[PDB]
């Protein structure tokens, strides 16, 4: 049915400019307006503006004036958002949406943008094992610490997926412009150290 | 707050009525749109931008004549689209300058089944649009009526 | 480039019917409409009807409602005009043309912007007669200058369509063609050329 | 049905001059469109929506008018502007064309370059004969041609044909013939 | 611009319960208030427009009401597919403004954290650093505070935290804390502890 398709994720550098596209299909393109919305980290929605596909008349949010610029290409039914002079605060998800009856009726899938001067970096992995005594007699908690990599994402698994249950993988957090992640699994104390366990980490950006 | 058309006919302060004659496309195919753009025709301004803000809404929009009998469509107004003829009042457009700014209204009408021949006759009334103006400052709420006429014939292949 | 091609001239009997094709090329056939125009007596232009290739819908002129029907074929980019019962009043040149009308044009350009060469239609019961060609040559008293004048005479042909070419088409200037005139139910025309003495 | 009237049906203009063609209508219309048809060629769009030159039309063509009265102006006449001009409206159904106005170029007078041809042997074999006289490259159009046989005038069997005005040298040409038995 | 405030950021509910979410505008919007739903995976779609109108394809469990400055969303039978975040938006005046959001969560029996502490690995020390980490698995509700104590002294810097979303299989929350030092700074102390309540 009605569908809006955006370009893929982008990775830019401070002071640069980026352009993202939204391809509309399934309706008369010039009949309805196209809007743009930005969701930050912490997930609060902010509204950027709208463009008329009929004649390229635009209105912008006063917050994003100078920064943003919308254009449309009615030959191929595609809209463009341009965000220039990027800073660290411009990392977010940007959405394109159609408008009907005062409401953003259909949405695109969302384009993730990262602004960082950092460069590709392979991760360090460190195992975590209990100290002089276990925290509990019945169950033992084992951890894996993945440190100082870039960029996202990174997958982690235990015994090549054998430990499909009882595992936690916390979201990654920035520190020193590099990402850090940790994961934890819990097994019965009769299993470890009798049965071997290993933390398997893969980083596609560095092919690790 | 006052409005005037492209040919210079005005509506004074307080509301009134006026006539608009619009050039249309001569043919609209089955499955295509007849665009009636009124932003290039109707202009409005604010007399005291230093202390008053004006809010302008399309309070009603009605079909007459050939558009009533052969067409269905939607109205395009300040960020979104609504049915035509309108079933409720639209949101607000803000006027805050002493220089004319267009009234951003447009009709996208598409032929219905069983339309044919001369869909719209020249000089016939095809719509009445009501512009409602309210202000921040006091209790004023005035109505500016617009009568839309076809300036040529329109035909639809059968 | 964009080009519309019609058939050759036609001769038909009174009370017959004829169909005229008009093939399109060089552009998206479904992105424009089609018009038909009839030119009678070499001066009087008039509009027959308007056709939508996507759906095949037509807007006729009520003067021609019982006479003409307009049809389309998307699979070959071809439009047709059919005339149902020809009489002496139906002799004219019939033009197909391409029209931008049908959608909203931002620049306001609604026109017949490309025309096909016409198809002449002659309605008569008379039979076809091949022409007779007689060459023209100068006489004895030549008084030849730097250039000389020759010509050809075509006599007794029907219907009215004849093209004269000189020197296998090698010459395209200093050539005069004279319109034909009816003579006892047959046409006749001549042509002339001026060439340097040789 | 709206009737469009062009006056006069024939009009003349010398090279470089400015000349204005006119088309009037029975009832009011919103636009006027102009088509040009050179000799032996289909009609061609020249002006649309009363003021706009089409694609590739030279800027010396302009249009103006309103209501029931419109006009087409050629600022400076070139020799290739000898053609028929038509006015057209689609503002009311059905769409109608004007009657046409022929444009003729005035130039300097020129004498005709005469020729004559006796009947060739081919027609002599069939027993009939036709004598042909040419008159090439002359201005202006009006000219009268007479025949004389053995010192005596012939007053029958003569047929005459005029070409169209040339688009290069703005002249006419004429062919006169006489058909006789043996 | 019109400030739009939602009362509560999180709503506890149980499957089949009747959930209601309210919105409030700093100035009257002549209706023209919409409700959107963002799934945890990040997709957004419209539920209700013009304060009462169901969008095509939205389930019938949703309804809208309100007028002037106060509006509400209602779900008749809360389901598992309906656990997401909800935003109110006004369209009466440009710029369009959104609400803060409200995320739904399932009600649960309280569970205490399963706390653990890990000394730094040998390899980190070989690479000249140290990080001690603390895991707090499967607690409920989501509110929890963590304090780091070194040799009986408090600390407030050099700490990173990470919370997960509510787990689908058992509706419990988890958290990890990491304290990162240099090797020399790590080696000059003896007692590192993680206490959290
Ligand atoms: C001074 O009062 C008038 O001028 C202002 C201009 O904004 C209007 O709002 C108001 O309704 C009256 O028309």
């Amino acid at each position: 049915e009605i569908q809006l398709q955006q370009s893929g994720p982008e990775r830019m550098k401070p002071g640069a400019s980026v352009k993202i596209s939204c391809k509309a299909s399934g309706y008369s393109f010039t009949t309805y307006y196209i809007h743009w919305v930005k969701q930050s980290h912490g997930r609060s929605l902010e509204w950027i503006g709208y463009i008329d596909p009929f004649n390229d008349d635009t209105n912008y949010n006063q917050k994003f004036k100078g920064k943003a610029t919308l254009t449309v290409d009615k030959s191929s039914s595609t809209a463009y958002m341009h965000l220039s002079s990027l800073t660290s605060e411009d990392s977010a998800v940007y959405y394109c949406a159609r408008s009907y009856y005062g409401s953003l009726d259909y949405w695109g899938q969302g384009t993730t943008l990262t602004v960082s001067s950092a460069k590709t970096t392979p991760p360090s992995v460190y195992p975590l094992a209990p100290g002089s005594a276990a925290q509990t007699n019945s169950m033992v908690t084992l951890g894996c610490l993945v440190k100082g990599y870039f960029p996202e994402p990174v997958t982690v698994t235990w015994n090549s997926g054998s430990l499909s249950s009882g595992v936690h993988t916390f979201p990654a957090v920035l520190q020193s412009d590099l990402y850090t992640l940790s994961s934890s699994v819990t097994v019965p104390s009769s299993t470890w150290p009798s049965e071997t366990v290993t933390c398997n980490v893969a980083h596609p950006a560095s092919s690790t | 707050f006052a409005c005037k058309t492209a040919n210079g006919t005005a509506i004074p302060i307080g509301g009134g009525s006026a006539n608009v004659y619009v050039n249309l496309a001569p043919v609209v195919n089955v499955g295509q749109n007849l665009v009636v753009d009124l932003s290039t025709q109707i202009f409005c301004h604010n007399d005291y931008p230093e202390t008053i803000t004006d809010y302008v809404t399309l309070q009603r929009g009605s079909a007459y004549g050939g558009v009533l009998s052969n067409f269905s469509g939607t109205v395009k107004y300040s960020g979104s689209s609504y049915p035509f003829p309108t079933t409720s009042e639209t949101p607000r457009v803000v006027y805050n300058s002493r220089t004319d700014k267009p009234w951003p209204v447009a009709l996208y009408l598409t032929p219905v089944s069983s339309a044919g021949g001369v869909a719209i006759k020249a000089g016939s009334l095809i719509a009445v649009l009501i512009l409602r103006q309210t202000n921040n400052y006091n209790s004023d709420d005035f109505q500016f009526v617009w009568n839309i006429y076809a300036n040529n014939d329109v035909v639809v292949p059968t | 480039e964009v080009l519309l091609k019609q058939s050759g001239p036609e001769k038909v009997k009174p009370g017959a019917s004829v169909k005229i094709p008009c093939k399109a090329s060089g552009y998206t056939f479904t992105d424009y409409n089609i018009d038909w125009v009839k030119q009678s007596h070499g001066t009087s232009l008039e509009w027959i009807g308007h056709l939508d290739p996507n759906s095949g819908g037509t807007v006729y002129n009520q003067k021609f409602r019982g006479k003409a029907t307009l049809t389309v074929d998307k699979s070959s980019s071809t439009a047709y005009l059919e005339l149902r019962s020809l009489t002496s009043e139906d002799t004219a040149v019939y033009y197909c043309a391409r029209s931008t009308m049908g959608v909203y044009r931002s620049d306001g350009y609604y026109a017949m912007d490309y025309w096909g060469q016409g198809t002449s239609v002659t309605v008569s019961s008379a039979k076809t007669t091949p022409p007779s060609v007689y060459p023209l040559a100068p006489g004895c008293g030549d008084t030849t200058g730097s250039s000389v004048t020759l010509g050809c005479l075509v006599k007794g042909y029907f219907p009215e369509s004849v093209t004269v070419t000189w020197n296998s088409g090698s010459l395209s200037s200093s050539v005069h063609t004279f319109p034909a005139l009816l003579q006892s139910g047959l046409y006749t025309m001549s042509s002339s050329v001026t060439v340097p003495s040789s | 049905q709206i009737v469009l009237t062009q006056s006069p049906a024939i009009m003349s203009a010398s090279l470089g001059e400015e000349i204005t063609l006119t088309c009037s209508a029975s009832s009011s219309i919103s636009y006027m469109h102009w088509y040009q048809q050179k000799s032996g060629t289909s009609p061609k769009i020249l002006i649309y929506s009363t003021s706009n030159q089409a694609s590739g039309v030279p800027s010396r063509f302009s249009g103006s008018g309103s209501g029931t009265f419109y006009s087409l102006t050629i600022s400076s006449v070139e020799a290739e502007d000898a053609a028929d001009y038509y006015c057209h409206q689609w503002s009311s159904y059905p769409w109608t064309f004007g009657g046409g106005t022929k444009l003729e170029i005035k130039r300097a007078d020129a004498a005709p370059t005469v020729s004559i041809f006796p009947p060739s042997s081919e027609q002599l074999t069939s027993g009939g004969a036709s004598v042909v006289c040419f008159l090439n490259n002359f201005y202006p159009k009006d000219i009268n041609v007479k025949w004389k046989i053995d010192g005596s005038e012939r007053q029958n069997g003569v047929l005459n044909s005029w070409t169209d005005q040339d688009s290069k040298d703005s002249t006419y040409s004429m062919s006169s013939t006489l058909t006789l038995t043996k």
